C-alpha cells in the first residue's frame, strides 16, 4: 500500500459491544455481552469494516472509468460462529458481519 | 396444564418437548423425557419435539459444496459448486453456460439461476466467452489517431498516433 | 436490472479442512480438523474468499479509468477467534482468513 | 531429568511450569505447582512459568482503541485511535495531520506513521483537506464544451 489508492474507502474496528446480527439463515437474532455469569465479563468481539461511504466520489466509486459506468461502494459480509440467542433458546449460530467493502458496477445506455 | 407436546407421562403428566439443540436421549415413558445437547458438525436438533433426536448433519458431495455448515440448532444446508446451478428440471448440479464472444454477462450463475447472457448490443464487445465478463465499451481512437481495427460485437477497436 | 458487476471477481468458499493459518500477532501457526477426541469429528469451518485473478483484465480491475490508474486486484483479510496449536500447547487465537477481494489503485506519471 | 522451570519442589524434584492460558494458582512448595486456565477477556497467562500467575487484560482507553482482544493464549493489544498515530517522541497519540487543499493522501496515518501528503503534481487536484482523498486527475474537456475553469492545483477544471 504504497502511494497506493482504495476504489472505496473503508473503516475497521473491534466490536466487543455486539448485541444484535442476523442469522446466516437469514433470521435475525442477539448477541451477548456483559454476560456476568461468574463475576467475569466473557465477551465476544468481531472484526467489523464498513464504508466511509457510498460515493467517495461524485461518480461513485475512486477512479472507475465514471464515462461508461455508474459505480457504488457497498459493504461486503461475513460469516462467524458466535453466541446467540433466539428468545428463551440461545445457541450458537453464525452471524454475517460486515468484513469490507468493495464498488459495483453497471453500464451506461446508449 | 396444556400440553404442547401431545405426549403425556405415564404418571399423567404432560412430556418435555426437546428443544432446538436438543435431542430426545430417553423417551417420557416411566419418567420425563431426557434432553442432550446435540454434537456440533454432527448433530442437530433443529426442532421442539419430546420424541425426535439428534439427526445427522447433512453431507455436502460431489457438486455438493457447503452453503451453510451443521450446528445443534440447524442443519447444514448445501449448495450447487461454484461452477454450477440447480436445475429445476433435472434435481441435479449442471453447469453455467459461458457468455461466448460477442457476449457478455447480464445476470450471474446463482444457486438455482443459470448464467444470463447478452448479445453485446451497439459499442460493446466480448474479449472471451466465460460467465464473468460482462460487456465492455469500446475504444474510440481519437479524430486524431489513426484507426485500425474499428470496433465488433466481438472484439475492441484498435489504434496508434505519431 | 442488477445487471450489476464487481471490479474484483471473488470466489468465496467453506473451508473446513483447515489445518494452517497465522496468528493475529503474526504468527505462522496451526489449526485442528478431524480432531477424533470422543469418536466424534468436531471441527472449524471457516468463509474464505480470495480473487479470481490479480488482473480480471489487460489493464486491472474491471472497469477502472486505465487512462490515468493502474490497478490490481487484492485479497482482504479479517480476523476470527479459532482454535489453534504453537508446538505442545494449543489454545485459542485469532487468524487472518481471507474474506474478500478488492482493487487498489494508483497513478501514473506524466 | 532437567529441570526447565529453575524451581523445585521440596521433595527434590522438578516443578511444573504453568503454560500458555494457565497460571500459578499454588505454588510448588510442599507440593507440584497448581496450573489452572485464565478467565477470558480477562486474565492470561502468555507465558510457561511455575512462577507466574494470570495476569490482568490490558484495558484500552481514551485514545487507546483495541487493536487485539485479550485471551488466555495472549495480552489484549491497544493501539492509537481511528484518527490519530503513536507520537515517536511524545508516546501519546497525537491526529493524523490531513492532506489539504492542493494535496493529496500518499500513505495513510498507520499506528506509529502520520499522514503523508504530497502536493498535486502537474494535472491533478484535491477538493478538500482530509487524510483520505488522494489527488485526482483533471477532466479534459472536448471540442464542444467550451473550457469555462482551468485545472489549477486545488481545483478540477469545468466545462459542457
Amino acid at each position: 500500500h504504497m502511494g497506493e489508492f482504495s476504489v472505496c474507502d473503508s473503516v475497521s474496528v473491534w466490536v466487543g459491544d455486539k448485541t444484535t446480527a442476523t442469522d446466516i439463515k437469514g433470521k435475525e437474532v442477539t448477541v451477548l455481552a456483559e454476560v456476568n455469569i461468574n463475576n467475569s465479563v466473557f465477551r465476544q468481539y468481531f472484526f467489523e469494516t464498513k464504508c466511509r461511504a457510498s460515493n467517495p466520489v461524485e461518480s461513485g466509486c475512486r477512479g472507475i472509468d465514471s464515462k461508461h459506468w455508474n459505480s457504488y461502494c457497498t459493504t461486503t459480509h461475513t460469516f462467524v460462529k458466535a453466541l446467540t440467542t433466539d428468545e428463551k433458546q440461545a445457541a450458537w449460530r453464525f452471524i454475517r458481519i460486515d468484513t469490507a467493502c468493495v464498488c459495483v458496477l453497471s453500464r451506461k445506455a446508449t | 396444564e396444556t400440553c404442547s407436546t401431545g405426549l403425556y407421562t405415564h404418571s399423567g403428566e404432560c412430556c418435555k418437548a426437546c428443544n432446538l439443540g436438543e435431542g430426545v436421549a430417553q423417551p417420557c415413558g416411566a419418567d420425563q423425557t431426557v434432553c442432550e445437547p446435540c454434537l456440533d458438525s454432527v448433530t442437530f436438533s433443529d426442532v421442539v419435539s419430546a420424541t425426535e433426536p439428534c439427526k445427522p448433519c447433512t453431507e455436502c458431495l460431489g457438486l455438493q459444496s457447503m452453503s451453510a455448515p451443521c450446528v445443534e440448532a440447524d442443519d447444514a444446508v448445501c449448495r450447487c459448486a461454484y461452477g454450477y446451478y440447480q436445475d429445476e428440471e433435472t434435481g441435479h448440479c449442471e453447469a453455467c453456460s459461458v457468455c461466448e464472444v460477442g457476449s457478455g454477462l447480464v445476470f450471474s450463475c446463482q444457486d438455482k439461476q443459470n448464467t444470463v447472457c447478452e448479445e453485446c448490443p451497439e459499442g460493446t464487445y466480448s474479449d472471451e466467452a466465460n460467465h464473468v465478463d460482462p460487456c465492455l465499451p469500446c475504444t474510440v481512437c481519437e479524430d486524431t489517431e489513426r484507426q485500425l481495427r474499428e470496433c465488433t460485437p466481438w472484439a475492441d477497436a484498435e489504434c496508434e498516433h505519431h
